[PDB]
């Protein structure tokens, strides 16, 4: 049981890493930059996740 | 308005061990019943702490400032009244002044032409009065960068209790050009020891200052050579960057901590993110 | 058999835009129209707080020449509340207007003003030949021509020490390989583009550490409960249902992450109520069917 619950927590905390981007919340970066320049940042997050 | 003063019992520093003191909330956001691990400036556990007295005896030298400092002072009648902070303290560089008037503390970020031996002169008078006509702190205030007045708290300024009930703590982080104050007070019935046990340190205020400080000294009430001041003591600890495991409680108070660099056992505690380790 | 398809979700219903209470306008205009602008070495510093700033007037106006925002988009710059705002004001020659960029190289960009790589603010420049050029030369402005060690971002250097170009000791007011740290700008109307003076202002800012105070259009609506809505409490957009919680915040607490990273129960502006957040119900629909050959 510990090993399986160990994976999820390691999986969940990965949702709070810049992965090289300028933030770690999509709603943040979506409401903080225009359309044309957000894709380059969002790309780094997707490949990371 | 400057009068020199050397009516001191010249003594070398005394030392003590800072067991589990100097834990303050790192950030404003809230968490509960979780073990967050963070690294920041703190006071490392179990470190030598400089000791000075105050009553005859008069400890008020000038001590350096760097990467913050943890000032704590047991007190009866809380003779301490203020601090100074600055690089030159001669109306040359911006200087910081925190005068805690019985009425309220006013923050004066103004260049100040201080005295060589400044102190709050509150007149030794022994007729149930302490009338103050000795404003022996500075001489000139050409310009003021900032000004503020706090809540008008009137704290007790008398008493000779057998056990020093009052125990006030502070800490002064000066980073990113913002000044920070975290404080807590607790009645204590022990007599001497820097108390053993644990506590927290809530914030009170943060200031935008943008000034360079490397030196500081406390200020307190007091004639010059002659006074009736009760027993008072204050310890000074120098901060250092470290890493901690902070165990919040369901209430939301920081209940306990573990250092990440003290000894190998504590380092394994830091790695496993647990307060206990099986064999 | 049974097959798993096209997970469903609850749709949201309405919006919530509860911002803090409206105060006055920010006095940036008099900053961007000051009698005099400080020189580059001792660039003037101004702090912005306790005001409401509408960026439409600043942006839509043709009153500026070159405009560029780095960490934000100026289009929706009027919908994020800032903890603080810095108004840094100085005048330089138009030649080095590219040195303002973070991570740039140049005498101004190395010696007397530096920026971090992650400078989140916006930078504005505006030509100022007509008033800042003097028919005899606007030599009021100097600059740190030489510095012993290039300064870190946002540290002003004010010393007038005579430069040491060599290891030989520098002596007197002037000496061997000794030079004044400052050299005066010449600004006359005869100058062409790049040579004429410029009024340049930069507006950095900082995020979320304390409850912000500068905002734009407020349009707070209500605190509807138990409704799938779009909440925008201060610039933290999110969805879910807002409930009352027996949770307690100390007088300096919002933004309860409360497990790992999720903006769980949070207080509100306009008032003081410790709310709670839970995302709307979710699940994955699945279809159980017999063979289509048999029945449908
Ligand atoms: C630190 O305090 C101990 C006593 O606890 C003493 O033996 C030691 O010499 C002190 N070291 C310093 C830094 O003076
Ligand atoms: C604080 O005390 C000093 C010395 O008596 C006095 O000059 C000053 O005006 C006082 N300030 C306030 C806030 O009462
Ligand atoms: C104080 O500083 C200001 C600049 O901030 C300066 O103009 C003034 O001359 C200084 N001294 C006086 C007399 O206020
Ligand atoms: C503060 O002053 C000290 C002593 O003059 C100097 O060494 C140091 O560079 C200064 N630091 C800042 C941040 O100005
Ligand atoms: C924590 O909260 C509970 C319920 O309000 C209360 O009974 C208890 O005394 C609190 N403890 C602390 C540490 O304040
Ligand atoms: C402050 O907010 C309250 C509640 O929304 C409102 O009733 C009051 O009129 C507001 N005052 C100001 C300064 O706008
Ligand atoms: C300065 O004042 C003029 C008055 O015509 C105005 O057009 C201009 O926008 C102002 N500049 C700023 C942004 O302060
Ligand atoms: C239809 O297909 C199923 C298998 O999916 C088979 O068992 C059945 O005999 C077939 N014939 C009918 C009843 O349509």
């Amino acid at each position: 049981v510990n090993q399986n619950a160990q994976a999820l927590n390691t999986l969940v905390k990965q949702l709070s890493s810049n992965f090289g981007a300028i933030s770690s919340v999509l709603n943040d970066i979506l409401a903080r930059l225009d359309k044309v320049e957000a894709e380059v940042q969002i790309d780094r997050l997707i490949t990371g996740r | 308005q400057c009068v020199n003063l050397t009516t001191r019992t010249q003594l070398p520093p005394a030392y003590t061990n800072s067991f589990t003191r100097g834990v303050y909330y790192p950030d404003k956001v809230f968490r509960s019943s979780v073990l967050h691990s963070t690294q920041d400036l703190f006071l490392p556990f179990f470190s030598n702490v400089t000791w000075f007295h105050a009553i005859k005896r008069f400890d008020n030298p000038v001590l350096p400032f760097n990467d913050g400092v943890y000032f704590a002072s047991t007190e009866k009648s809380n003779i301490i009244r203020g601090w100074i902070f600055g690089t030159t303290l001669d109306s040359k560089t911006q200087s910081l002044l925190i005068v805690n008037n019985a009425t309220n503390v006013v923050i004066k970020v103004c260049e100040f032409q201080f005295c060589n031996d400044p102190f709050l002169g509150v007149y030794h008078k022994n007729n149930k009065s302490w009338m103050e006509s000795e404003f022996r702190v500075y001489s000139s205030a050409n310009n003021c960068t900032f000004e503020y007045v706090s809540q008008p708290f009137l704290m007790d300024l008398e008493g000779k209790q057998g056990n020093f009930k009052n125990l006030r703590e502070f800490v002064f982080k000066n980073i990113d050009g913002y000044f920070k104050i975290y404080s807590k007070h607790t009645p204590i019935n022990l007599v001497r020891d820097l108390p053993q046990g644990f506590s927290a340190l809530e914030p009170l205020v943060d200031l935008p200052i943008g000034i360079n400080i490397t030196r500081f000294q406390t200020l307190l009430a007091l004639s010059s050579s002659g006074w009736t001041a009760g027993a008072a003591a204050y310890y000074v600890g120098y901060l250092q960057p470290r890493t901690f495991l902070l165990k919040y409680n369901e209430n939301g108070t920081i209940t306990d901590a573990v250092d990440c660099a003290l000894d190998p056992l504590s380092e394994t505690k830091c790695t496993l993110k647990s307060f206990t380790v099986e064999k | 058999g049974i097959y798993q398809t096209s997970n469903f979700r609850v749709q949201p219903t309405e919006s919530i835009v509860r911002f803090p209470n409206i105060t006055n306008l920010c006095p940036f205009g008099e900053v961007f129209n000051a009698t005099r602008f400080a020189s580059v070495y001792a660039w003037n510093r101004k702090r912005i707080s306790n005001c409401v700033a509408d960026y439409s007037v600043l942006y839509n106006s043709a009153s500026f020449s070159t405009f560029k925002c780095y960490g934000v988009s100026p289009t929706k710059l009027n919908d994020l509340c800032f903890t603080n705002v810095y108004a840094d004001s100085f005048v330089i020659r138009g030649d080095e207007v590219r040195q303002i960029a973070p991570g740039q190289t140049g005498k101004i960009a190395d010696y007397n003003y530096k920026l971090p790589d992650d400078f989140t603010g916006c930078v504005i420049a505006w030509n100022s030949n007509n008033l800042d050029s003097k028919v005899g030369g606007n030599y009021n402005y100097l600059y740190r021509l030489f510095r012993k060690s290039n300064l870190k971002p946002f540290e002003r250097d004010i010393s007038t020490e005579i430069y040491q170009a060599g290891s030989t000791p520098c002596n007197g007011v002037e000496g061997f390989n000794c030079y004044f740290p400052l050299q005066s700008y010449g600004f006359q109307p005869t100058y062409g583009v790049g040579y004429q003076p410029y009024r340049v202002v930069v507006l950095s800012f900082e995020l979320l550490h304390a409850p912000a105070t500068v905002c734009g259009p407020k349009k707070s609506t209500n605190l509807v409960k138990n409704k799938c809505v779009n909440f925008n409490f201060n610039g933290l957009t999110g969805t879910g249902v807002l409930t009352e919680s027996n949770k307690k915040f100390l007088p300096f607490q919002q933004f309860g992450r409360d497990i790992d990273d999720t903006t769980d129960a949070v207080r509100d502006p306009q008032t003081l109520e410790i709310l709670d957040i839970t995302p709307c119900s979710f699940g994955g629909v699945s279809v159980i069917t017999p063979g289509t050959n048999t029945s449908n």
